[PDB]
């Protein structure tokens, strides 16, 4: 997270980081959606331009870590459900998996699901202008390495400023963020953030929604780009479907 | 589920985070 | 109230009504905001121009009334503070009573306090547009008698509409409301909603706000007029002083 | 007072009343 401040303690209590098991090295950001599923980027797990290709055994998560400088609980997973129509070839269009835990965690004051968009919620507040959240350990620019959990707040941007600052083809399944130039503020996720949650505070009900998922960007906190994330009630019939089906 | 997105530390203690006043600003102001 | 609905059961639990003791007579409406703190409309207790000015041993107020066709609260009143520059000479500006119950009550799932705004709440709320919600068992016109508790929902009209829907000197410390022509839409509150609650529902702590307090109108539901309601956060700072100091 | 405002069969139950979205929308609309 770059330009961003230290977040309070419990004020994300859905964030989950993603190791690599052993050696230990961090991977990406991800985030608790029930006692035994969590949320994160395809990327992070399956992307071929970068020999990355992880299965259930390779990896290990952590939940409800505030800080490096107990309460802490480290899951294996059972399974990995990657969309099957992500595509790393191009865009990284529907880049959206789910990692079932091995077992369910117990939640406390640290650890508590975050919820997932219903169409009134998304119709709502997928507005350009609107400011969601992003959390995260990525390093502070692109150089830098946070000791307590970072947090931005950023507006959604226009879809043709969103299609203008890029030369890839986005698509609807994602949504981009960030301030413009000379809107006098700054912000943005980078490397590690990746696969960490965008989300958004209900007027209607109080409760915080995963909107979106961070996805890709162009550099890190640059003058006229913005980052991308994944469109989370877009893909959300896929969701539903591997959680109300599996999950034994 | 059905306590999502409500924190034990801020929501169920009716206390506000330091800069979500912010984000419901944007969503109402003209 | 006119043109609005049957309230769902404890919809509003801080619903008053205010009675002559003996005999019954329903007077006007009022809210809960305390165990031991109603509100109302002065002019509900002090209007010499209709020869009213009741003191604290000649009413009662009911708490928790949904219908007509126990569960319900029945109170005296220990003492009763008038705004001391209510007007009711010209244009009853500072519409404001506050009445101390002789013993406290208990909430139950019918009988609960409203909110009164602070400075942020107003100031985010009390737009053009926006809409808030009056209740009552006034008529259901001008010629129409609830057996279970009326509401409906009203947006705040701008002030230059409301200087123009009437001849009265209207002040700061009052705000109009009600659909315009056209809008499509009706409603009003009515004769013994007199004194009742006008809320809001904030978006930044899902609570309830009172906002005003139905206070006059020129007719009830008719096109081009507004109804006019005391601004109660301008009134805040008796509110509190009386509340604070007193409440023995 | 601490409590007040939260209604207890509808706020307190996760519970949403019949036209409240109406108040809430009209707020957020643009
Ligand atoms: C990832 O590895 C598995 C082997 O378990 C293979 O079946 C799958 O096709 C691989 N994905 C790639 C290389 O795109
Ligand atoms: C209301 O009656 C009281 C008598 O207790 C009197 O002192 C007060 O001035 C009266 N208010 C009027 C008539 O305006
Ligand atoms: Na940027
Ligand atoms: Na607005
Ligand atoms: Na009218
Ligand atoms: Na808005």
């Amino acid at each position: 997270i770059v330009e961003g401040s230290d977040a309070e303690i419990g004020m994300s209590p859905w964030q989950v980081m993603l190791f690599r098991k052993s050696p230990q090295e961090l991977l990406c950001g991800a985030s608790l959606i029930s006692d035994r599923w969590v949320l994160t980027a395809a990327h992070c797990l399956l992307y071929p331009p970068w020999d990355k290709n992880f299965t259930e055994n390779d990896l290990l998560v952590r939940i409800g870590k505030h800080s490096r400088t107990n309460i802490e609980k480290i899951s294996m997973l059972e399974k990995i459900y990657i969309h099957p129509r992500y595509n790393w070839r191009e865009n990284l269009d529907r880049d959206i998996a789910l990692m079932k835990l091995k077992k369910p965690v117990a939640f406390s004051d640290y650890i508590h699901p975050v919820c997932l968009p219903d169409r009134e919620t998304a119709a709502s507040l997928l507005q350009a202008g609107y400011k969601g959240r992003v959390t995260g350990w990525g390093p502070l620019k692109e150089t830098g390495q946070p000791s307590v959990l970072q947090v931005v707040n950023l507006p959604i941007v226009e879809r043709p400023v969103c299609k203008d600052s890029t030369r890839i083809r986005i698509t609807d399944n994602m949504f981009c963020a960030g301030y413009k130039p000379d809107e006098g503020k700054r912000g943005d996720a980078c490397e590690g953030d990746s696969g960490g949650p965008f989300v958004m505070k209900s007027p209607f009900n109080n409760r915080w929604y995963q909107m979106g998922i961070v996805s890709w960007g162009e550099g890190c906190d640059r003058d006229g780009k913005y980052g991308f994330y994944t469109h989370v009630f877009r893909l959300k019939k896929w969701i539903q479907k591997v959680i109300d089906q599996f999950g034994e | 589920e059905a306590d999502c997105g409500l924190r034990p530390l801020f929501e169920k203690k009716s206390l506000e985070d330091k800069t979500e006043r912010e984000l419901l600003e944007s969503y109402i102001d003209g």
